[PDB]
């Protein structure tokens, strides 16, 4: 339900009140913090439809990060990517830091999701029913 | 493929016995005097006539000379010769060059700061000499004396600039050819295949130019040398030739040498505790600079007299008029941001063109580009632009492609595009003599080509083979230049595609040195050994002017990077320091060079990263991108012998750490930005070294492997050496500095050894500074133009912070009209606020409207107070609104410093705000 979370994470996404983190559950938060752009799980899960967490990643640059499992930044986010459902074709994964980047990710994301907010303007075409 | 030595070029030989001669007699003077009655000061300037001695007869010759005080501060003197300004000299071999002293570098390199001080008075001026007050509240002084000529320029009670102490002063007088001082350089020279015919025999302006009580002087790029320059005139630890700058293509240049390189600024300074000066010698010929470490005393001194350590330059040229700047301070910043209002500031740069640059000789196809664009995103690595270098064109002719590897320029421009990404490709100035072949039909009918001694057109070997030069200082080739780079003429080619220029030195194959020969002809008639060292440089402005506009409609930033250069090239584009080689002293080595053009006021900098010749082995590859991504200008490139190395065939663990590298480069885009601006604004250096940032620390002077980033309080200092594990760095002063990756605090000014593994940068981040960055990845810097940003706050000592953030559009002069964004951070007392930096008040255009829904959502704190513990909201007022957003407080922690991050701050960043913590 919350946006661009896969099917085999949907049942974490759920309670009227809170959201406990996936894979790092000694935090918790207010389930408004799920994809308000900032990143308040230390693993990544309370962003699966934007780009915030995508700073979790062994390749960018290393910065402390109190409950982490790796204690910082440089950690592997519990999300594999952003769910693309994309109705009409076949659903997969993109990295989170292809979403709202400006740039149409049509190969894995044909439904235009990865775009939902028009960064600097930039409307997507739904090309799946095509492809 | 070989260059003149000290000995081997006439005139420096010549200018160096005159010194030989004169240390070493008996009372030498200078035989030049000011004729005092000839002498008149009005509006800021002094004019007089200078008779110089030629014989023992007492014979003279008429050298005018004018002595200007500018409202900046600086002085400027000039020397001409009267029976050349009259044309009453006759050459020989009935040339047609010019009879007069080159007089317009001026021209192609002064754009600014050139007002006369009505307020500059003569204070004194007895029949022996003068004395000029001048510069703000009149507290600078010169001291013309008549009888022998010297000029002495003070402030603070004291000499620190003095022109013909020694008595070195030479302005070689034009005189005929005839029969009964060696004479035997004089005339005709000869040097790798070619003789110069030298129709105007010996015209050098040379001088002795004294730093009075300094130890160090700087400058004068580009060399292979440290940022403290070296003597000269032999002993342990020195060269033993002066240094030179004659712009010229050196294959494989060695380390340690003050041999030429491609470009040349000849820009001196000198630094020591809390005093600054210096001197920018303008002049275009051929120039040798001669260093020595004297002391202010001329005598023999008895037994514990003492004299202050001082010193000594010999500056001469080959041609021109003698023309010096002389710049009083006394901040590094006063001599640098004066010396740019004279030659020009920093252009606002393509923002993309900050971004990481993939290069090598040669990406072989349309299909090959294609390929490496794809690997970079399959391998996660960031990049802005791919560079086509000489194997793209149809047989070295320029502005063609080769149409069997490169069928379709445009769609591989269109797949680059598609990620914002750029193509740059490579234009030389060596024209093809063939035919078929309409560029060089045109450059020959319309007369634009560099001409011989005798006023035929010039041919040369280079790439092509048989080729012949645009002459970039005639107008009229600057113009055609323009008119051959629209779209719709440069086939293949469209709106993210840049451009190189390269061999503009000019290189030769075939001539001497690898460049033309000195008696070649350009427009006004002067002479190559005139205007050499501007060559590139013109070159340079024709190609930035031809980027302009290239369609109906359009006026954009150009991006033009340059080889061979001159004082004014920082208003074109960038530079690199050209095929250095794959090994450690080399990689040890570009940090020196590239923080030396920054302090010579071209900032905008780098050296190939990898090296250009031979093949890097992983840990050397590895440890040149961490280098590299402090390097303003920042670009990989490779020899057509190396192996393949674009960054993602190193393998693991590698790769990950060359990945880590560009996103931190790409994730301080913003604070490199801001840094380029400040380049723009007043010639501030783009990274700077410890002479520049901490003027108060004697200590600091020579240091030339560390650095500090714009305005971001970032100290850097890479990994230069093989296998090392730490590395120690200078901390410049008693401020708190934290480790930009850890937070661990760093433990007044002394030496702090770091770990320093592989896969390790170290980065300090200094107390009392603000800086933005965008910590989101993104496949190039145009796929980051709207992020949200953090600010980082950097706590030290005294509770307190600033810094600042400037974007705009990256590409357009709207910038020009005030449609940008330039804020200033303040932080005190539990306050941090956001205000326009220079205090603005108002209309906005599409780009500020779209970047109202651009915002500062996370602020670090780094070294948070212990009050501010538990406290879990801050408070957060802009444009008469409230609201609340969450911070989290975390203690210190073992080395660790305590640190507070604010969440989801959602602020636009064009806004004014206050943040209230604690
Ligand atoms: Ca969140
Ligand atoms: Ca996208």
């Amino acid at each position: 339900l919350p946006r661009g979370v896969g099917p085999e994470f949907a049942k974490y996404y759920t309670s009227q009140g809170t959201f406990t983190c996936i894979g790092t559950p000694s935090i918790t938060l207010s389930s408004s913090q799920i994809n308000d752009n900032s990143c308040d799980c230390p693993d990544g899960s309370d962003e699966p439809g934007t780009a915030a967490c995508a700073h979790l990643d062994r390749l960018s640059p290393e910065q402390p990060l109190p409950g982490s499992l790796t204690g910082t930044t440089n950690t592997t986010s519990t999300l594999p990517g952003f769910w693309c459902a994309n109705e009409g074709h076949i659903g997969s994964y993109i990295p989170f830091m292809y979403v709202n980047d400006g740039v149409c990710d049509y190969e894995l994301c044909c439904d235009g999701s990865d775009e939902y907010a028009h960064a600097g303007g930039v409307q997507c075409e739904n090309r799946c029913a095509a492809i | 493929h070989d260059w003149k030595k000290c000995d081997q070029s006439g005139f420096c030989r010549r200018n160096r016995a005159y010194a030989d001669h004169a240390l070493s007699a008996i009372s030498w003077e200078s035989p030049y005097k000011i004729a005092p009655e000839t002498g008149s000061f009005k509006d800021g300037q002094y004019q007089a006539i200078i008779l110089k001695t030629i014989n023992d007869h007492g014979e003279t010759v008429r050298l005018p000379l004018t002595v200007s005080f500018l409202e900046s501060g600086t002085a400027r003197v000039t020397i001409d010769e009267e029976k050349r300004q009259k044309g009453e000299i006759e050459l020989r071999h009935d040339s047609k060059a010019r009879k007069e002293r080159y007089n317009e570098a001026e021209q192609w390199v002064i754009v600014g700061g050139m007002t006369l001080d009505k307020g500059a008075k003569v204070d004194y001026e007895d029949k022996t000499q003068m004395t000029v007050k001048y510069g703000p509240s009149s507290k600078f002084e010169a001291t013309i004396k008549f009888a022998p000529f010297s000029i002495d320029f003070k402030r603070d009670g004291a000499s620190h600039i003095k022109f013909n102490d020694q008595g070195l002063l030479n302005i070689e007088h034009w005189r005929p050819k005839i029969d009964p001082e060696d004479d035997s350089t004089w005339w005709e020279e000869s040097f790798g295949g070619n003789t110069d015919s030298k129709p105007r025999g010996p015209e050098s302006v040379g001088l002795d130019i004294s730093f009075v009580g300094y130890e160090h002087v700087f400058g004068i790029p580009s060399h292979a040398s440290p940022l403290s320059l070296k003597q000269t005139r032999g002993g342990e630890g020195n060269y033993n030739e002066p240094y030179r700058m004659y712009n010229a293509d050196v294959f494989e240049y060695i380390l340690d040498s003050p041999m030429t390189l491609y470009g040349s600024i000849p820009f001196m300074q000198a630094h020591r505790k809390d005093s600054s000066v210096g001197i920018f010698w303008l002049n275009a010929a051929e120039t040798w600079v001669d260093i020595t470490k004297g002391k202010d005393s001329k005598n023999p001194l008895a037994l514990g007299v003492k004299s202050k350590i001082t010193t000594r330059t010999h500056w001469f040229s080959e041609s021109g008029l003698l023309d010096v700047f002389v710049f009083l301070g006394p901040t590094p910043k006063d001599i640098i941001s004066k010396y740019a209002e004279l030659t020009g500031t920093t252009a606002m740069p393509q923002e993309f063109s900050l971004g990481y640059h993939q290069c090598r000789w040669n990406y072989v196809s349309d299909e090959d580009v294609k390929d490496v664009d794809r690997k970079m995103d399959k391998f996660n690595m960031p990049y802005d632009v791919i560079w086509l270098d000489i194997e793209y064109t149809d047989e070295k002719k320029y502005f063609t492609w080769d149409k069997h590897s490169f069928k379709d320029p445009i769609g591989m421009g269109k797949q680059l595009e598609a990620h914002g990404r750029k193509l740059v490709t490579i234009i030389d100035p060596h024209i093809k003599n063939t035919n078929n072949y309409p560029v060089v039909d045109e450059l020959k009918s319309k007369d634009l080509a560099v001409k011989t001694k005798d006023g035929s057109i010039f041919e040369g070997w280079c790439w092509p083979g048989s080729s012949h030069w645009i002459d970039a200082f005639n107008p009229a080739a600057r113009e055609w230049w323009k008119g051959l780079f629209k779209y719709d003429k440069f086939k293949g080619t469209m709106e993210n595609t840049f451009i190189w220029n390269d061999m503009n030195e000019p290189s030769v194959f075939n001539g001497p040195e690898v460049t033309m020969p000195k008696d070649n002809l350009h427009h006004g008639n002067w002479e190559h050994r005139d205007v050499h060292n501007l060559n590139g440089m013109t070159f340079q402005n024709a190609t930035y002017h031809a980027l302009l506009s290239r369609k109906p409609g359009e006026h954009r930033r150009p991006f033009v990077l340059t080889r061979a250069f001159f004082a004014g090239s920082q208003r074109l584009g960038a530079m690199w320091t050209g095929d250095n080689t794959a090994d450690w002293g080399y990689l040890k080595a570009s940090i020196p060079m590239v923080l030396s053009q920054g302090i010579a006021g071209f900032p905008f900098a780098g050296a190939d990263v990898g090296g250009f010749f031979g093949n890097p082995d992983k840990d050397l590859l590895t440890r040149w991108y961490q280098t590299g991504i402090f390097y303003p200008f920042f670009r990989a490139h490779a020899h057509i012998d190396a192996r393949r190395r674009e960054p993602y065939l190193t393998g693991e663990p590698y790769n990950t750490i060359i990945a880590a590298a560009l996103r931190l480069r790409y994730s301080l885009l913003p604070s490199w930005y801001t840094a380029f601006r400040h380049a723009h604004l007043d010639g501030t250096p783009i990274i700077k070294p410890m002479f520049y940032t901490h003027p108060s620390e004697e200590a600091g002077l020579p240091i030339d492997d560390q650095f500090f980033i714009g305005n971001t309080g970032l100290l850097a200092k890479p990994v230069t050496d093989k296998d090392r594990t730490s590395v120690d760095i200078w901390i410049p002063d008693s401020e708190v500095y934290y480790d930009y990756f850890t937070y661990d605090i760093i433990s007044k000014s002394k030496t702090a050894t770091l770990d320093a593994p592989l896969e390790k940068i170290p980065l300090l981040m200094r107390g009392g500074h603000v800086f933005a960055r965008r910590d989101i990845p993104r496949r190039s810097s145009a796929l980051m133009k709207w992020d949200p940003y953090t600010l980082v706050v950097v706590l030290g000592n005294d509770r307190k912070a600033e810094g600042d953030l400037y974007v705009d559009d990256g590409d357009s002069f709207d910038y020009e009209k005030g449609q940008y964004i330039h804020r200033r951070f303040i932080f005190d007392a539990n306050t941090l606020t956001s205000a326009d930096y220079e205090g603005r008040d108002d209309k906005e255009g599409e780009w500020l409207k779209k970047m109202r829904t651009v915002n500062v959502e996370k602020i670090i704190v780094v070294g948070a107070p212990a009050a501010w513990k538990g406290k879990k909201t801050v408070t957060v007022e802009s444009e008469g609104k409230t609201w609340a957003a969450a911070i989290e407080y975390n203690p210190a922690e073992k080395s660790r410093a305590a640190f507070a991050v604010v969440k989801k701050v959602g602020v636009r960043v064009g806004a004014d705000f206050k943040i209230v913590f604690g």
